[PDB]
């Protein structure tokens, strides 16, 4: 959501096919602490 | 002399004309009374023997340019001949466009969404996906319809309409239209008649006028239903946003009138029903439409007539002797009329019946005009007229007279209200939500907003303008409002905003004429002789006349106004303004029931 | 999308009629995917039990 | 298709709702050379 020129955006997660099921922030705040490191380079960038 | 050339045209085409109608609508009545296969390409066959004799005449009556008739009342019949309509297109694109036509409204007829858990079990929207909507009070089930549709058949009719617009615009573009907007406010429009004239570009500048009075009762309305959903659904609304979009009722949110048991004033007192009072006294479906007609005879219109008694469907047959019931009336022209309903002994069907006969009343009087000027005024003057007589025998200072409703029953001043909140959560509550609809269109209808931004102000004028707000974000892949019914069908959505206010202007100046005295939503125009004549002088003009001097001939004015439906809803206002205290009154368009749950992402 | 096509009648005259390969490959295929993944599942514990 | 410890699989491309249509060999050859530098870092490997 919220897609913009500095591509500043929002999102969040669901269940696989659940739409009222919102997997709490402080789970999605894990995986990706997880995988961060194979995020960034996916795409080149650099944790700044 | 091209005038008496045309006026020999007219003349000649009259009869042709009604005789074939007469026999084209016969048709269509016999099988809509009587379902049977033979019937139904029997009234194909009488339809399109008409509808060939309009293209005849229509390329016909080309020829007489308009700049030189002065008799006002034929050069208002040619402007109904001479419209090209779709036939200006193309060929191949004539028939593009049909095909695209049909296509949108068999996917909204038939497009099936179903369960996640067991998808064997498909839902149409008919029936279940409704009900669904307007009875359930569980969060996640209301969630998952509202969000399964919009997903899995607005999906489809995105491509579709982005085709739909631009063809529609070259056919409005190739009649001298600015484009299909500036098309449909061409039933508004008035041209040359010396103070009564109306361009198609005012409608916008009334409607958005008259609708910046109607935000302050909306605004505590809406600030009232908001503070009575947070007991329902606790955790899921904050105080001071939007209220979601799933929560109101209905699936698209058009009507909060779901809402009523949620939140009614006073939930101990009963309303007004008398659907008992007739089974006492014994009540069949001939003294309703008997007591109809006699309230109108009261009024001084004239009576019924022997052919509408004969030749009309007041019951149901019961047998397979099928039939359709929605309730309609008929005006097969040549001088016979009839209604068609299922009637059942109940009370919202005592007030249909007035309803109908309204329609019917309104057809009789204007029946001496010659056949292209039988219609209403302008399209918000038909059923503002149905209204205000079913919502003059509602009024339990006619209900006890009638005969139901016993002589000793005094009125509380909580019943009042009680009612008033009824209306308000069907009147008011579809205001606005018929105003941004209808802008939206207009705005895209002119490139005002580019094909990548469709969905982003659809959503942005949402929160801006009804107050509500999406539970799930919709990107550019969705067309949520061609998921409604009128816009995936291509039906004019604004008749519904005017009507409104129509149906309160003539109440108003009725009353007065009346000589009433109390609050206005109490008032009966029966036993009124002297405010039927106010009435019968508007409905004795059918199209002759420019819709404004026929509203100057009721209300006294010459353009819709919005303090009588105000004065309508005094005694609920101010009991609304005192129960919001301790409340905030007002929305703020950033909150989002999935915005603490989102994870913000800056990429440089 | 509007139309579905059961097994009883139409999708095996389908297969039993049809000389189209992309038309019999398309029902074979949509056969297996949209119904014989919802059988594993269940299998699994039928064998068990 | 043929997954193994190797990890040497095959694999092939359909169109995305048509599952008798595949495309072309000398297609997805032209794609994967172009983007061959990003799909390796995604993983981390380095085109040997
Ligand atoms: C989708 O997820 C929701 C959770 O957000 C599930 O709703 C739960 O349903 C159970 C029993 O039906 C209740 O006991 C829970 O209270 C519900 N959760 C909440 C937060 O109220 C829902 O069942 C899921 N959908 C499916 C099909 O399993
Ligand atoms: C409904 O329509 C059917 C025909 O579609 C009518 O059947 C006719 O009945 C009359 C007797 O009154 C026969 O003389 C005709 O031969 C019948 N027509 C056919 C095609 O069978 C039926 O009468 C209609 N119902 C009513 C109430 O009029
Ligand atoms: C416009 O033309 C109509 C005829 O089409 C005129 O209506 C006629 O009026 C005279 C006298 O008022 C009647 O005797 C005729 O019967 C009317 N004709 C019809 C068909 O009913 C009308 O008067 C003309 N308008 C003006 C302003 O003169
Ligand atoms: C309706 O469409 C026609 C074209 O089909 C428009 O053009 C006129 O067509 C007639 C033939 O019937 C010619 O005699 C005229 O010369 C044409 N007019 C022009 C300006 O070329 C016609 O103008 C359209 N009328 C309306 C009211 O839209
Ligand atoms: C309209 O007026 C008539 C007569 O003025 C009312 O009919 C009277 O109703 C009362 C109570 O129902 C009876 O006691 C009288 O006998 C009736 N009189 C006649 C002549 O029938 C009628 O009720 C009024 N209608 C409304 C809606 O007020
Ligand atoms: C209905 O009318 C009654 C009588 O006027 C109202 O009751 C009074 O309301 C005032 C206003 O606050 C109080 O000061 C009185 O004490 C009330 N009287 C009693 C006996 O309680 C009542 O408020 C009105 N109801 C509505 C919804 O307006
Ligand atoms: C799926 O792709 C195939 C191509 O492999 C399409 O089949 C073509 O269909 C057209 C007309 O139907 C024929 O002229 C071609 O000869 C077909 N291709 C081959 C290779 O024979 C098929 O139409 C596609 N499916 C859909 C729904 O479009
Ligand atoms: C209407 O018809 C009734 C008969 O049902 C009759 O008594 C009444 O007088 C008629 N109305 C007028 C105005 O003549
Ligand atoms: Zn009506």
């Amino acid at each position: 959501a919220n897609l913009k020129p500095r591509i500043s955006f929002n999102f969040f997660v669901t269940a696989p096919k659940n739409v009222s099921d919102i997997i709490p922030r402080t789970e999605v705040e894990k995986a990706i602490r997880m995988s961060r490191s194979r995020i960034n380079d996916a795409f080149r960038l650099n944790d700044n | 002399t091209i005038e008496e050339q045309a006026k020999t045209f007219l003349d000649k085409f009259n009869h042709e004309a009604e005789d074939l109608f007469y026999q084209s609508s016969l048709a269509s009545w016999n099988y809509n009374t009587n379902i049977t296969e033979e019937n139904v390409q029997n009234m194909n066959n009488a339809g399109d023997k008409w509808s060939a004799f309009l293209k005849e005449q229509s390329t016909l009556a080309q020829m007489y340019p308009l700049q030189e008739i002065q008799n006002l009342t034929v050069k208002l019949q040619l402007q109904a001949l001479q419209q090209n309509g779709s036939s200006v297109l193309s060929e191949d694109k004539s028939k593009r466009l049909n095909t695209i036509l049909n296509t949108m409204s068999t996917i909204y007829s038939t497009g099936k969404v179903c369960n996640p858990d067991n998808p064997q079990e498909c839902l149409l929207l008919e029936p279940g996906l409704n009900e669904i909507m307007a009875n359930s009070l569980d969060y996640n089930e209301r969630l998952w319809a509202w969000e399964s549709w919009r997903s899995e058949v607005g999906k489809q009719l995105r491509p579709l309409y982005e085709e739909y617009v631009v063809l529609k615009n070259e056919m409005a573009r190739a009649n001298h239209y600015e484009d299909y907007g500036d098309y449909w406010r061409g039933d508004y429009e008035v041209n040359g008649v010396d103070g009564y004239d109306y361009s198609r570009g005012q409608l916008i500048e009334d409607v958005e006028h008259t609708f910046e009075e109607i935000k302050p009762l909306y605004e505590h309305l809406h600030a009232y239903v908001r503070a009575k959903l947070m007991n329902a659904y606790p955790s899921y609304i904050s105080p001071i946003g939007c209220l979601p979009a799933h929560l109101l009722g209905d699936m698209w949110g058009r009507f909060w009138t779901n809402l009523y048991s949620l939140t009614v004033p006073f939930g101990q007192k009963p309303n007004i029903d008398v659907t008992d009072a007739m089974v006492d006294q014994a009540w069949d479906a001939q003294r309703i439409f008997k007591e109809a007609e006699k309230f109108f005879v009261s009024v001084g219109l004239p009576n019924m007539t022997q052919g509408f008694w004969e030749n009309s469907m007041l019951t149901d047959p019961g047998n397979v002797q099928k039939a359709v019931c929605h309730p309609t009336a008929w005006d097969l022209g040549k001088g016979d009329f009839r209604i068609l309903m299922c009637t059942k002994v109940t009370m919202d069907d005592f007030l249909t019946a007035h309803h109908e006969m309204g329609h019917i009343q309104y057809d009789m009087a204007y029946a001496a005009q010659p056949f292209l000027l039988r219609n209403g005024a302008n399209e918000g003057f038909h059923e503002a007229v149905g209204e205000i007589m079913s919502l003059s025998a509602a009024t339990p200072k006619h209900l006890k007279s009638i005969g139901l409703l016993s002589p000793d029953f005094q009125e509380d001043n909580e019943t009042e209200i009680n009612f008033l909140l009824k209306q308000a959560l069907t009147i008011v509550g579809t205001l606005p939500f018929t105003y941004m609809l209808e802008k939206w269109r207009w705005m895209v209808f002119k490139g005002e907003i580019p094909k990548d931004q469709w969905m982003k102000k659809w959503w942005e004028m949402k929160r801006e303008i009804v107050g509500v707000v999406e539970p799930v974000p919709h990107d550019e892949t969705y067309c949520d409002p061609a998921s409604l019914f009128h816009v995936s069908n291509d039906y004019s959505f604004i008749r519904y905003y005017t009507r409104t206010l129509y149906q309160f202007q003539f109440q108003e100046a009725l009353c007065q004429a009346a000589k009433h005295e109390g609050p206005l939503h109490k008032c009966d125009i029966s036993n009124s002789t002297e405010a039927g004549q106010k009435l019968f002088n508007m409905l004795r003009l059918g199209k002759s006349e420019p819709w404004t001097l026929a509203l100057e001939n009721v209300v006294g004015a010459k353009n819709m106004n919005v303090r009588p439906l105000l004065n309508y809803f005094e005694p609920l206002f101010t009991w609304l303004k005192d129960q919001n205290k301790n409340s905030f009154v007002g929305w703020s368009t950033d909150w989002s029931p999935y915005a603490d749950q989102s994870i913000k992402v800056r990429i440089s």
